[PDB]
């Protein structure tokens, strides 16, 4: 008996979004930071 | 991201109510427990199969 | 609250107008109920030349009222219109400022720019675009599988070597031990020989069958 | 899935060393459990 291969609780669009927002929030470019900061400030689905 | 950079967590620990296997009173135990079969989870690496 | 400010921006402008008209050759420090009375008669007076001069022009098949429709509207309210050029040229005449605008910034939003998805052919292009993936897109995801024969051979080999080393060190430490060299139990411990009572039986017989 | 005979024997010896026949074998079994590298599986 093998338990089923589980899936991460984030989608790959959500995981890609997390990667883009974190790589923008380390501030290589300032306009990228500022949008990523506004995206953090008003994304409704940023829970989970 | 082809694969997650965070390892898939134990779904049983993250989600299951393992608290229901605690035995608070040996005599008056609310849920009748059953023998557990080995399940050999393959999500864990370091196991050949 | 911008909901009641739709009405209170123009009714509290009419309160400054009555407060400016009761000061011109007149009062200071009026009673409170006497100001909300007079600014209610002022709003009801502008709303009555609105409804009646529109009615007098639309009776004459027109849509916007001229001067001849208001000088008949004010006659039907008993105004004596001829005294109005003398009232307009006062030296006490004052101007009350118009109310402020709620949207002072006008355009203060950086916004959030996200585009994903197109339109099915029953939705034309002028409807808003479909939103991003996080809003409604879910795919399961799995852990990275190591199907490599080299690293699987290495893992099985090293685990077998480590478990047999642990087993032989545990059995040499908890029994009689030998040492090829001098007082050597920590490094290279040998399980001591045991003359058994089952010789050929432990040699010749197979154990896995 | 099934334990190989090596680790089946190791499991048997380690579990029966912690049932209470003597204290010294118990201390060496607990010092085995605490300080071995390959006890997964």
């Amino acid at each position: 008996r093998l338990k089923p291969r589980s899936i991460h609780e984030l989608s790959v669009e959500q995981q890609l979004y997390y990667k883009e927002i974190t790589e923008a929030c380390v501030g290589s470019c300032e306009a990228k930071r500022a949008e990523a900061l506004q995206s953090i400030a008003t994304d409704p689905g940023l829970y989970q | 991201p082809w694969y997650s950079i965070f390892p898939i967590d134990n779904e049983d620990l993250v989600y299951g109510r393992w608290e229901d296997n605690i035995i608070w009173d040996a005599q008056a135990m609310p849920r009748l427990l059953e023998p557990p079969v080995l399940t050999l989870d393959p999500n864990d690496e370091n196991l050949i199969l | 609250n911008p909901a009641d400010n739709y009405h209170l921006a123009r009714r509290r402008t009419l309160q400054v107008v009555v407060s400016s008209l009761l000061t011109e050759a007149g009062f200071e420090s009026a009673e409170k109920a006497s100001v909300e009375t007079l600014t209610e008669m002022l709003q009801s007076y502008i709303s009555e030349i609105g409804r009646s001069a529109k009615s007098y022009c639309e009776h004459t098949a027109r849509t916007q009222p001229t001067l001849s429709d208001i000088v008949v509207t004010l006659v039907e309210m008993g105004f004596n219109v001829d005294t109005l050029p003398a009232y307009a040229k006062r030296s006490q005449r004052m101007v009350i400022t118009a109310p402020p605008v709620t949207n002072q910034p006008v355009t203060p939003k950086a916004l959030t720019a996200g585009q994903n998805r197109p339109h099915p052919p029953h939705i034309p292009s002028h409807f808003p675009e479909f939103p991003d993936p996080h809003t409604y897109i879910k795919t399961p995801t799995y852990r990275e599988p190591v199907s490599d024969y080299q690293v699987l051979r290495e893992k099985a080999a090293s685990q077998r070597r480590d478990v047999e080393r642990a087993l032989t060190r545990f059995m040499a430490k908890t029994g009689e031990t030998q040492s090829l060299f001098k007082d050597d139990v920590s490094t290279f411990p040998l399980i001591a020989a045991r003359p058994f009572t089952i010789p050929y039986l432990t040699a010749l017989l197979p154990s896995e069958l």
